[PDB]
C-alpha cells in the first residue's frame, strides 16, 4: 500500500549499487542493496544478541554481551569471552553504514540532498568513537561498551568516573551544552510550528510573520523558518561530535581526573593573584 | 520491602508511577501516528498487491483522525487532508511503466520524466491563487516591484568583499554539463521569508534572450566569478523549465512546478545518474 | 593534554567499565625509587639501653645497628644537614632541639604502624623514607582549612566548598575533608542501605555526601587510583561488588587517621611557628604522604626488613575498629 | 535629531540638573549622616 | 580634534564610553577592595 | 550642554540613568552588608 | 558539488520588519533594530526590536535582583577580586543553607542570599512563562511554547524547591555556580544510589536522546528538501507541496513510518517537554519513596549480575 | 512636576513603578527575614 501521493515518486535509479536487482519496494520500506545488506547485518547481530543472553539470563535489562578482557588487546577472542561481542560489534557497524548508505539510495530518488545520511553518520561516528577508535588507541577491544539495556549504564557509570569527575570534562560540558540547547530549540521549534498552525481556536492560521514576530517579541531575535533547521541540525550533530571528543579524550589523550585539566585556567598569568 | 512508598511486599509508589507514565506514553504514541495520518491516508492498495485483484484502502493502526479544519487568514476554511489533492493524485495518468506488475516494483518513465513529473520530477497538486503577506502584499515577488529589498545584506560586506556578499545580477548560468543557458536578470524575494528564492534568467544562451525563466536559489551555486553553476541540468535543459503564468507572480503550484523540474535533473538530466556507482 | 600510549589494567568484570588508564610518562621513577638499603651489621654485644645515656625508644638494639638506623635516618630526612639536624652539635645526649622531640616521636610513630597496620600495609612497612624522600618535610602533608568566624549577615560564605583547591583535586568540593575523616572520624557512608527511605533513620545531606566525595576525590590522585579501582560505582556501597583494595584502603583511612589523631597532632605544641599552617596546627599525613601517587609507595619496596629499630610490638590494645568505628578507644581525646 | 527643540532642550537641561542638584544634596545629607555614624576613610593605624 | 567625531559616531562613543568607564571604574574599585592596604570599608594598617 | 538632549532622547537616558542608579546603590549598599564595621542589619560594634 | 544549504549566499535586506500589529493596549515593542550580516547567513538578519511590558519589565527586574545577588556573593567569596573571580569563576557558588537549618529562613550568609536568589529568579521564571504566553496570544498564537517552557519550569522547580521541600531541608538543592551544580548532580546521584537505574531518569535520557535525534533527522530533512521550499513549512501544512511529501516519503521508505509536515512538530515538542517532565517525576520519587535506585533496581530485576573477577572486598566494620 | 509626564509616558511609569516596588519590597522584607535581629517571625532577642 501506498501514500495517496506516493505512486508518482516510486521511480527506478539513485542506487549505489545492486542496479535494478534491489530496487523495489516491500511494502512502505525501500529495500535496496544496502536495505538487504542492513537486513542480514540487523537479523544476524539481533540474533547473536539473543544466543548470548540465552547463555546468561532472558531478562530483558539484565541481558549482556560483554567485551573481551583488555588482556585479549585487539585480537579476536573465544566467542564466549567477547569474541560474540565483536561479531556484534561487525554486525552493527555494517547495519548502521548500509543503514545510512540505504538512506542515500533514498535521497537520490526522491531528489533530496544528502544531510540525513550524513548527520546520521555523525552518529555512527560516535558509536565508532566508542566501539573502534578509543579501543584502538587505548590498544584493547574491551574498552568499548557491553551490548546490555543496564550493563552499559555501568559502563558510563564506571568509565565517567574513571576521571573522578566526568562534569569537569571539557568536551563534556561542551556536549551537554549542545544537548541541552537542541532539546530547548527543539521545543521552541515544534511549540512555534504549532502555535501558528493551531491558534486559538476561532483564530486564522498564522504567517512567518507572526513567527518572526513572536521570537523578536519575547527574546529580541529570530532565526527564522530557514535558520531553525540550520540551527536545529548544527546543535545536534555538534551534540554527536562533541561527545565523540569527550569520549576520545578520556583516556587517550587525558588519564588523569578532569577536575584537574582546569589547572591551566587557574594558573593563566593574567589573573593568577598570586 | 519496607519504607515510604511500599505499596504491597513488592510493588512500591516509584514502580507504579513508572507504569502510570507508560499508559500515557502509549496513549501519546497512538495519538501521535495519528496526527502523522493526515497526509496520504488512506492507504491506496493497487489491485497488484491484493491477491482478489481490487483497488482498496488500508486504514493502518492506528487508524487515521477525521478531517480537520484549518481556517485560513484570508476567509477560507480548508480541510486536511485536502479532497483536491487526493483527486488529482488518483486520477492522474501517470506517463510510466511498472518495471514488473508486482506490488513495489519501481516505475520507468515512458516519455520525458523531468516535464511528466515522475520521481523526483514530481509536483504537488497546489493553488494556482500566489500567496500574500499577512498585510495583502505579493509574498513571493521580484525584486523589480519588490523595490523596497536591495540586494545585499551589508552594504560594507557588499562594497568591499562583494565575494560573502553577492549580488547575482547579470551572472552566467551554467547547467551540470559546464555550457551557459544565460544571463540572471532578476531575484525573487518572499516578502516573508526575507529570503531570495529564485533567480530569473534569460535564455540568451540555449534560446531567446527575451523569455525569462526561474532557477530555484537551493539549485544555484552562486559562485566567486560571476558565475552561477546549476547542477541539477543540463543547460539546454533550462529551455523547458516551466514558464510563468503571469511574469511577475508565482502561484505555489508553479512553485512545484519549476523546483520539481530542477529536481527531476538529480536523476534525469544526464544518462547515468539513474545508474548506480556499480 | 596527553597522548597514547596509555598503561591499562582490568579492575573489573569485562565490561563493566572498572579500568585503570594510566600515562607511563607521568611517573616521576625517582621519587619512587627505594633507597639502597645498608649491609646488616652485627646485634651482638651490649644493647643501646645501656651503651647510651638518654634512648627510650631503641632500646633493645645493638651499638652496631643502632649506629646504622642513625645514619639511616639522616639519609632518609636530612641528607644535608647531617647529624646535627636533630642533634645539638656535638651533645648527642641532648633533647633541646625540637627536631630531636618530633623524630623521638617519629621513631614511636614508624614502629607503632610497622607494628600494628598489617591491615593496610600488609608486609611492606614505612620508613623515615617512605614519608619524607629525602627531605626534611614530606612534600604531601596537610593543614586544616581556616574558619573564619562568618558575619552572618554578610556575603560569600563558602561553606569550605566553591573555590579551586588543590586539596580536592581542582573541584569545587568541601575542602575539609581532610579535618573531618583523615582527623576526625566522620561517617563516610552517604548511600541508604534500604530500598525504599527511612529519612529519619537515614538523612545523610548532599553536603555530607559531597564531602565524603572530596576525600575520595583525594584517595584517587593521591594513590594513582580512580573510582573504578575501589569501586564498581553502579552500586557504590556494595562492598561484595568492589575489589580487595577497597578493603584494604579502608584500613588506610582509619590508619591515617591513626597517624593523625594520636601521633601527629600531639606534636602540634613544641613546633616552630614557621612550621605551622595558617590555623597554627602541624602538618599532617594525607593518602598521598607516603603513596606520592602510586598505589604501592616507593614501588612496593619492602624496606622495613632491612632496618631493626623501625618495627615495633603488636599492641595488645589495637583493634582498627576503635577509630570511630563502633568505639573511639585508639583515639585520644582532642582530634579535630 | 530628536523631536526636541532648542527651546525645549534647553528646558528639559535645567530641571535635569536641577534635579541633580536635589538628588545630589540628598545624597551628600545622607553621607553626612554616615559619616557621622561610622567614617570609612581609615587612619594608617586603621580603626 | 574636532574632526574625530566625522570618523566616529558621536552618539554612540559617547554612550560606550559610559559603558565602558562603567566597568572599569567597579573594576579598579574592586580591586582595591581585594588589597589589604587599600580596602578603606575594612580599614587595616597602611 | 543642552544640545545632549537634542541628540539622545530624554526618555531613553533618564531610563538608563535610573536603571544604572538602581544597580549601582543595590551593589553599593551589598557591599556595604559584607563589611563587618558597616553592616546595620547585622549590629556589629566597632 | 551541490549547495548543501549550510549558509545563505544571497541576501536581500529590506526595510526593518517592525512585528505584526499588537492590540491597543499593549506596550510599544522598542525602536531598535538592525540587520547582521553574519546571522543573515545562518537565517534571518534582523536583530530586535523586543517587546517588554508588565510580565517582561518584572522578570527583567526580578531575575537582575536574582543575578546581582549571585554575582555579588560569588565575588565577595573570593574577597573582591576581579582576577580571583576569573581565575575561580566556575568554582564559585551562592550556596544553598547547610542541613541544619531545614525548610527555615536561615541567616543571609548561611543559605539566606541562596534563598533570596532562588526565591527572585523563580519570580523571573515564572513571569518570563507570563510574557511567552502573553506574547503568542497577543499574536492569536497558541500558547505551545509557553507551556513547552512551563515543562522546563517544572523540572527547574522539582529539582530547586518541590524536591528540596519534600524533604524537608533547602541543604538538598542546588547552588548558584558553575562547577557547584556540577558537583551537585554528581553528589545527587552517589547520595541516592546512581541515578542511572532511576527508570524516569532514563525515561528522561530517552526523550533527551530522542530530542536530538529528532532535531537532527528533521533539520536535515528540511535541508535536504530545501530545494522544494520545505523550510516554509506553514505552507506545507496548510497546502501540502512535493516538499511535504519527499520528507514524508524518505522516512516512510527508511523506517517504514513518517509523519507529515505539522505531525513532525508534533513529535520533537512532546520528546522535548517529556524529557524535562520524566525528569522532574524521577527527581521527586528519589529520596521521597525511592531511598537507593540500585537497591530499587535489584528488587525490580534489572541489575545486571556480574561474574567473579576480583576478590570481593568485605567492610571490615560489618 | 507634570512636564515630567510630557517626556515620560505616565500609563508606563505607573506600572514600571508598582512592579519595581513591588520587587524591592519582597527584597527587604525577605532581607530582614533573614537576619537575626529584624527577623519579626523568629523573634530573636534584640
Ligand atoms: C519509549 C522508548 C522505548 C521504546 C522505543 C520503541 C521500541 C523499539 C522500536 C520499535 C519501533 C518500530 C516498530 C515498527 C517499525 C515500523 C514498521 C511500520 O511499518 O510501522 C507501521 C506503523 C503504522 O502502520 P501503517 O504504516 O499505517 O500500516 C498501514 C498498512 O498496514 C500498510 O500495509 P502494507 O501494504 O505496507 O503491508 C506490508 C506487509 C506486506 O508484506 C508483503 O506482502 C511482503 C511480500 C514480499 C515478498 O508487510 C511488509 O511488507 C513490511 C514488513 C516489514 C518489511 C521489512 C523489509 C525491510 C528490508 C530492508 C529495509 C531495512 C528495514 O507505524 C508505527 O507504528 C511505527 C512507529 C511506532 C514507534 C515510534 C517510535 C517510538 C519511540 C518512543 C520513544
Ligand atoms: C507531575 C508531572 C506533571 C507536571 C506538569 C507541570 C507542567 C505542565 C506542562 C506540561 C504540558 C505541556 C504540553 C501541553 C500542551 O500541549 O499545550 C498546548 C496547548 C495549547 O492550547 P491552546 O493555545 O488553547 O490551543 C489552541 C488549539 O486547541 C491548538 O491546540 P492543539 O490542537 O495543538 O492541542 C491539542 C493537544 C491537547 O493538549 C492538551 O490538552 C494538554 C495535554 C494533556 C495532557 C498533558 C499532561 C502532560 C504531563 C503528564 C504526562 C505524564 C503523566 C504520566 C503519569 C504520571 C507519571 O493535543 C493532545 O491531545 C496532546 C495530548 C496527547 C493525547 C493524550 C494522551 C493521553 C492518553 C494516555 C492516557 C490514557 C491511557 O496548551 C493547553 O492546551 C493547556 C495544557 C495545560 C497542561 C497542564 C498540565
Ligand atoms: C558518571 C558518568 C558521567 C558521564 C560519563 C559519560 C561517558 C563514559 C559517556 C558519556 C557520554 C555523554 N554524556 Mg555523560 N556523564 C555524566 C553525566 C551526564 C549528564 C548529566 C545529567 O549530568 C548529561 C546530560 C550527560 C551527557 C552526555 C552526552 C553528551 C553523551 C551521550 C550522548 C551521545 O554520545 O550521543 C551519541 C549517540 C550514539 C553513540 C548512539 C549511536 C547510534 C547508532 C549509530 C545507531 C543505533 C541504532 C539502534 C541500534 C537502532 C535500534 C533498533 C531499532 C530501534 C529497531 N552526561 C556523568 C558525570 N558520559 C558518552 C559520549 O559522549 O560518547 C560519544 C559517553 O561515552
Ligand atoms: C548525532 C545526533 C543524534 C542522532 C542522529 C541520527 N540518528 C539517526 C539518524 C540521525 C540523523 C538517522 O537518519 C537514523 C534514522 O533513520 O533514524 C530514524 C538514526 C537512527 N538512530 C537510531 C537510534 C539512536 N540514535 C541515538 C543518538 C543520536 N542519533 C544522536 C543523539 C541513540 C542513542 C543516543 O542511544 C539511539 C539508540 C535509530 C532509530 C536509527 C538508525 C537505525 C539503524 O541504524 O538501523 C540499522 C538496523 C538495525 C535494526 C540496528 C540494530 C542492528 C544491530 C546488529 C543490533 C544491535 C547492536 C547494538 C550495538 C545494540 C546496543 C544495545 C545496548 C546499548 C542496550
Ligand atoms: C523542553 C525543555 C527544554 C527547555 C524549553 C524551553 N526553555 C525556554 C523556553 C522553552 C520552551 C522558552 O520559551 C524560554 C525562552 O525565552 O526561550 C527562548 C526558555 C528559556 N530557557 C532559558 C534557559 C534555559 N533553558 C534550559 C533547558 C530547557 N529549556 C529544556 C532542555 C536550560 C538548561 C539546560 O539549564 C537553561 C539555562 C532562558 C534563556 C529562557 C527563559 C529566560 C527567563 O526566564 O529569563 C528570566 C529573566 C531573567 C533571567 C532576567 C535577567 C536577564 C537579563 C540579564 C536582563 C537584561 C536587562 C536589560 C534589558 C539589559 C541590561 C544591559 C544594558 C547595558 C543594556
Ligand atoms: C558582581 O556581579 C555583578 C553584579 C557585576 C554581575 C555579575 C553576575 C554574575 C557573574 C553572576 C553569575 C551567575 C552564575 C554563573 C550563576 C550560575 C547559576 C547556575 C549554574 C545555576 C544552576 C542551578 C540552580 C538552580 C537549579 C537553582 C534552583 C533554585 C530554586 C529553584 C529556588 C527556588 C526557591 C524558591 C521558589 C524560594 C522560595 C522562598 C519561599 C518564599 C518559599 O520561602 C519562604
Ligand atoms: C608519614 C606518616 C611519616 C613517617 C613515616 C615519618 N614522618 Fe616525619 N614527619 C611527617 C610529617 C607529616 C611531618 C611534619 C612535616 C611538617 O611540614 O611539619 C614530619 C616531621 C618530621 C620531623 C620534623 C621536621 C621539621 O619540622 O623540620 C622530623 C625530624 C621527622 N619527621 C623525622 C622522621 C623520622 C626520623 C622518621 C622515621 C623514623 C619519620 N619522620 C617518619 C611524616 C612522617
Ligand atoms: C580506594 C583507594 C578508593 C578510591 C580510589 C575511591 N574510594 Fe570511595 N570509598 C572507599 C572506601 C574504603 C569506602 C568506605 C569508606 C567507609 O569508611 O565506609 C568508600 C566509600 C565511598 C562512598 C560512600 C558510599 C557508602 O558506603 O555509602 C562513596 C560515595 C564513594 N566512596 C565514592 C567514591 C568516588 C566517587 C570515588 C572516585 C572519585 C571513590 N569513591 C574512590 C575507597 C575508595
Ligand atoms: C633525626 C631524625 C635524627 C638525626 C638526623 C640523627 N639522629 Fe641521633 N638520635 C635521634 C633521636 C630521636 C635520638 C633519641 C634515641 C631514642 O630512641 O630516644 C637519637 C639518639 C642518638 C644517639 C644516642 C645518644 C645517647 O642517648 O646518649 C646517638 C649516639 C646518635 N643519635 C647519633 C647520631 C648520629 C651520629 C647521627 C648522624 C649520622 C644522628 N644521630 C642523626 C634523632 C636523630
Ligand atoms: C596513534 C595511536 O595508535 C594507538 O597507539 C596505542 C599505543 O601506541 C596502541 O596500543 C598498543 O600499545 C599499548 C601500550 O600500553 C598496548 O597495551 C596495546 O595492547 C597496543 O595495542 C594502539 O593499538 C594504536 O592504535
Ligand atoms: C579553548 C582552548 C583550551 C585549551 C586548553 C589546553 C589545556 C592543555 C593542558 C591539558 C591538555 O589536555
Ligand atoms: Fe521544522
Ligand atoms: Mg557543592
Amino acid at each position: 500500500a501506498m501514500l495517496d501521493f506516493e505512486k508518482k515518486y516510486r521511480v527506478r535509479g539513485g542506487t549505489l549499487l545492486g542496479g535494478d536487482l534491489f530496487d523495489f519496494w516491500i511494502g512502505p520500506f525501500y529495500v535496496g542493496i544496502f536495505g538487504v545488506l542492513t537486513a542480514i547485518f540487523a537479523v544476524l547481530g539481533t540474533v547473536l544478541i539473543i544466543y548470548g543472553a540465552s547463555q546468561d539470563t532472558f531478562n530483558l535489562w539484565q541481558i549482556s554481551i560483554a567485551p573481551p578482557d583488555l588482556s585479549y588487546g585487539l585480537a579476536l577472542a573465544p566467542m564466549m569471552e567477547g569474541g560474540l561481542w565483536q561479531i556484534i560489534t561487525v554486525c552493527a557497524l555494517g547495519a548502521f553504514i548500509t543503514w545510512a548508505l540505504r538512506q542515500a539510495e533514498i535521497s537520490k530518488k526522491l531528489g533530496m540532498g544528502y544531510h540525513v545520511p550524513v548527520a546520521f553518520a555523525v552518529a555512527i561516528l560516535a558509536y565508532a568513537t566508542l566501539v573502534v577508535f578509543r579501543p584502538l588507541l587505548m590498544g584493547a577491544w574491551g574498552h568499548g561498551f557491553p551490548y546490555g539495556i543496564l550493563s552499559h549504564l555501568d559502563w558510563v557509570s564506571n568509565v565517567g568516573y574513571q576521571y573522578l569527575h566526568f562534569h569537569y570534562n571539557p568536551a563534556h560540558m561542551l556536549a551537554v551544552t549542545f544537548f541541552f540547547t537542541t532539546t530547548l530549540a527543539l521545543a521552541l521549534h515544534g511549540g512555534l510550528i504549532l502555535s501558528v498552525t493551531n491558534p486559538k481556536k476561532g483564530e486564522p492560521v498564522k504567517t512567518a510573520e507572526h513567527e518572526n514576530t513572536f521570537f523578536r517579541d519575547v527574546i529580541g531575535y529570530s532565526i527564522g523558518s530557514l535558520g531553525i533547521h540550520r540551527l536545529g541540525l548544527f546543535l545536534a550533530l555538534n551534540a554527536g561530535f562533541w561527545s565523540a571528543v569527550c569520549i576520545i579524550i578520556s583516556g587517550p589523550f587525558w588519564t588523569r581526573g578532569w577536575p584537574e585539566w582546569w589547572n591551566w585556567w587557574l594558573n593563566v598569568p593574567i589573573w593568577s593573584w598570586g | 520491602m519496607e519504607g515510604t512508598g511500599a505499596l504491597t511486599d513488592y510493588m512500591n509508589v516509584a514502580q507504579m508511577t513508572l507504569y502510570a507514565f507508560w499508559l500515557f506514553l502509549a496513549g501519546l504514541i497512538v495519538y501521535l501516528r495519528m496526527e502523522d495520518k493526515r497526509e496520504g491516508y488512506p492507504l491506496q492498495a493497487e489491485a497488484n498487491e491484493n491477491c482478489n485483484r481490487t483497488p482498496e484502502k488500508k486504514l493502518g493502526f492506528p487508524a487515521p483522525p477525521s478531517p480537520k479544519v484549518f481556517k485560513l487568514a484570508d476567509g477560507r476554511s480548508i480541510q486536511v487532508p485536502r479532497a483536491e489533492k487526493t483527486d488529482y493524485e488518483l486520477n492522474t495518468q501517470l506517463r510510466a511503466e511498472p518495471t514488473a506488475p508486482w506490488d513495489g516494483a519501481p516505475l520507468e518513465p515512458t516519455g520525458n520524466p523531468m516535464v511528466d513529473g515522475l520521481g523526483p520530477a514530481a509536483w504537488a497538486k497546489r493553488e494556482d491563487e500566489p500567496e500574500v503577506t499577512h498585510g495583502g502584499k505579493q509574498k513571493i515577488c521580484p525584486l523589480r516591484v519588490a523595490t523596497e529589498f536591495e540586494v545585499g545584506m551589508s552594504r560594507d560586506v557588499a562594497r568591499f568583499w562583494p565575494e560573502i556578499d553577492p549580488d547575482p545580477r547579470g551572472y552566467q548560468v551554467l547547467g551540470c554539463d559546464g555550457k551557459v543557458a544565460g544571463k540572471i536578470v532578476d531575484i525573487w524575494v518572499d516578502r516573508g521569508e526575507l529570503r531570495p528564492m529564485y533567480l530569473e534568467m534569460d535564455l540568451s544562451g540555449v534560446g531567446s534572450s527575451g523569455d525569462r525563466v526561474l532557477l530555484p536559489i537551493n539549485f544555484a551555486r552562486v559562485g566567486y566569478d560571476s558565475k552561477v553553476r546549476v547542477n541539477a541540468i543540463t543547460g539546454q535543459q533550462f529551455t523547458d523549465v516551466p514558464r510563468l503564468r503571469e511574469a511577475d507572480r508565482i502561484s505555489p503550484q508553479e512553485e512545484d512546478f519549476i523546483t520539481g523540474y530542477f529536481g527531476g535533473g538529480v536523476l534525469y538530466a544526464v544518462p547515468g545518474r539513474t545508474e548506480p556507482f556499480l | 593534554c596527553e597522548r597514547p600510549p596509555v598503561d591499562t589494567e582490568q579492575k573489573g568484570y569485562r565490561g563493566t567499565g572498572m579500568e585503570e588508564v594510566n600515562n607511563p610518562r607521568l611517573r616521576d621513577d625517582d621519587l619512587h625509587l627505594a633507597p639502597e638499603a645498608a649491609d646488616p651489621v652485627s646485634a651482638e654485644g651490649p644493647r643501646a639501653g645501656e651503651i647510651y645515656q638518654n634512648v627510650e625508644v631503641l632500646d633493645d638494639l645493638s651499638v652496631a645497628e643502632f649506629t646504622r638506623l642513625m645514619q639511616s635516618m639522616t639519609d632518609w630526612v636530612s641528607p644535608d644537614e647531617g647529624c646535627t639536624y636533630c642533634h645539638d652539635g656535638n651533645d648527642f645526649a641532648s633533647e633541646e632541639l625540637y627536631t630531636y622531640q618530633v623524630s623521638r616521636q617519629m621513631i614511636e610513630m614508624n614502629r607503632y604502624v610497622n607494628a600494628n597496620w598489617d591491615s593496610h600495609m600488609d608486609d611492606t612497612g614505612v620508613t623515615c623514607y617512605t614519608c619524607h624522600r629525602g627531605e626534611n618535610l614530606p612534600e604531601e602533608s596537610w593543614f586544616a582549612e581556616p574558619t573564619p568566624d562568618v558575619n552572618m549577615a554578610g556575603l560569600g560564605n563558602t561553606m569550605m566548598q566553591n573555590l579551586a583547591s588543590e586539596k580536592t583535586e581542582y573541584t569545587s568540593l568541601p575542602r575539609n575533608a581532610f579535618e573531618r575523616y583523615l582527623l576526625g572520624h566522620d561517617d563516610l557512608r552517604v548511600e541508604g542501605d534500604t530500598i525504599l527511605p527511612h529519612l529519619d533513620e537515614w538523612d545523610v545531606s548532599l553536603q555530607d555526601t559531597e564531602a565524603s566525595y572530596s576525600l575520595m576525590m583525594h584517595m584517587s590522585a593521591a594513590t594513582g587510583s580512580n573510582c573504578t579501582t575501589c569501586h564498581n560505582t553502579g552500586r557504590l556501597g556494595q562492598w561484595d561488588e568492589s575489589p580487595e583494595e577497597r578493603e584494604i584502603s579502608w584500613h588506610g583511612i582509619r590508619m591515617t587517621r591513626d597517624i593523625n589523631a594520636n601521633w601527629i597532632e600531639p606534636l602540634e605544641a613544641g613546633q616552630p611557628e614557621v612550621r605551622l599552617g595558617p590555623t597554627g596546627d602541624i602538618a599532617k599525613v594525607q593518602c598521598a604522604t607516603c603513596h606520592y601517587g602510586e598505589q604501592l609507595p616507593l614501588d612496593g619496596a619492602k624496606m622495613v626488613d632491612d632496618y631493626p629499630g623501625l618495627m615495633g610490638e603488636e599492641d595488645a590494645d589495637f583493634d582498627f575498629l576503635q577509630f570511630g568505628d563502633l568505639g573511639t578507644d585508639g583515639l585520644r581525646d582532642r582530634n579535630a | 535629531l530628536t523631536g526636541l527643540s532648542d527651546e525645549e532642550a534647553k528646558e528639559f537641561h535645567s530641571i535635569f540638573m536641577q534635579s541633580f542638584l536635589i538628588f545630589t544634596a540628598v545624597a551628600v545629607v545622607a553621607h553626612f549622616l554616615a559619616w557621622a555614624w561610622r567614617p570609612w576613610i581609615p587612619g594608617a593605624e586603621g580603626y | 580634534m574636532w574632526r574625530m567625531w566625522k570618523i566616529l559616531d558621536y552618539r554612540r562613543t559617547v554612550v560606550l564610553a559610559h559603558v565602558g568607564m562603567a566597568v572599569l571604574a567597579l573594576l579598579i574599585h574592586f580591586i582595591l577592595l581585594s588589597t589589604e592596604n587599600f580596602n578603606w570599608l575594612q580599614g587595616n594598617p597602611y | 550642554m543642552w544640545r545632549l538632549w537634542k541628540l539622545y532622547d530624554p526618555r531613553r537616558v533618564l531610563i538608563g540613568i535610573f536603571s544604572w542608579l538602581a544597580v549601582l546603590a543595590l551593589v553599593i549598599h551589598f557591599i556595604l552588608l559584607s563589611t563587618d564595621r558597616f553592616n546595620w542589619v547585622g549590629g556589629a560594634a566597632v | 558539488a551541490e549547495y548543501q544549504n549550510i549558509f545563505t549566499r544571497v541576501q536581500v535586506r529590506g526595510p526593518t520588519d517592525p512585528g505584526v500589529e499588537l492590540p491597543a493596549a499593549d506596550w510599544p515593542r522598542t525602536k531598535g533594530a538592525t540587520h547582521s550580516w553574519l546571522l543573515g547567513k545562518i537565517g534571518d538578519a534582523q536583530v530586535g526590536p523586543i517587546y517588554l511590558g508588565t510580565t517582561g519589565v518584572m522578570s527583567i527586574l526580578f531575575g537582575i535582583v536574582s543575578i546581582v545577588i549571585i554575582g555579588m556573593n560569588m565575588l565577595a567569596s573570593v574577597d573582591w577580586s576581579p582576577l580571583e573571580f576569573i581565575r575561580q569563576f566556575f568554582w564559585v557558588a551562592l550556596e544553598p543553607p547547610p542541613p541544619e537549618y531545614g525548610l527555615s529562613l536561615p541567616p543571609l550568609n548561611d543559605g539566606g542570599w541562596w534563598l533570596i536568589a532562588g526565591f527572585t529568579l523563580t519570580l523571573s521564571v515564572l513571569l518570563w512563562f507570563a510574557r511567552t504566553y502573553n506574547r503568542a496570544r497577543a499574536l492569536g498564537l497558541g500558547t505551545h511554547v509557553a507551556w513547552a517552557f512551563a515543562a522546563a519550569i517544572f523540572l527547574f522547580l522539582a529539582i530547586g524547591f518541590i524536591w528540596p521541600v519534600l524533604m524537608g531541608s533547602w541543604a538538598k538543592s542546588v547552588p548558584f555556580g558553575i562547577f557547584p551544580h556540577l558537583d551537585w548532580t554528581t553528589a545527587f546521584s552517589l547520595r541516592y544510589g546512581n541515578l542511572y537505574y532511576n527508570p524516569f531518569h532514563m525515561l528522561s535520557i530517552v526523550f533527551l536522546f530522542g530530542s536530538a535525534l529528532l532535531f537532527a533527522m528533521h533539520g536535515a530533512t528540511i535541508l535536504a528538501a530545501g530545494r522544494y521550499n520545505a523550510e516554509r513549512e506553514i505552507e506545507q501544512i496548510t497546502d501540502r507541496g512535493t516538499a511535504a511529501e519527499r520528507s514524508a516519503l524518505f522516512w516512510r521508505w527508511t523506517m517504514g513510518f513518517n509523519a507529515t509536515m505539522e505531525s513532525i512538530h508534533r513529535w520533537g515538542y512532546w520528546f522535548a517537554i517529556l524529557c524535562v517532565i520524566t525528569g522532574g517525576i524521577g527527581i521527586l520519587l528519589t529520596g521521597t519513596v525511592v531511598e537507593n535506585w540500585y537497591l530499587w533496581g535489584v528488587h525490580h530485576g534489572i541489575a545486571p549480575e556480574y561474574p567473579e573477577f576480583f576478590t570481593p572486598a568485605v567492610d571490615p566494620a560489618a
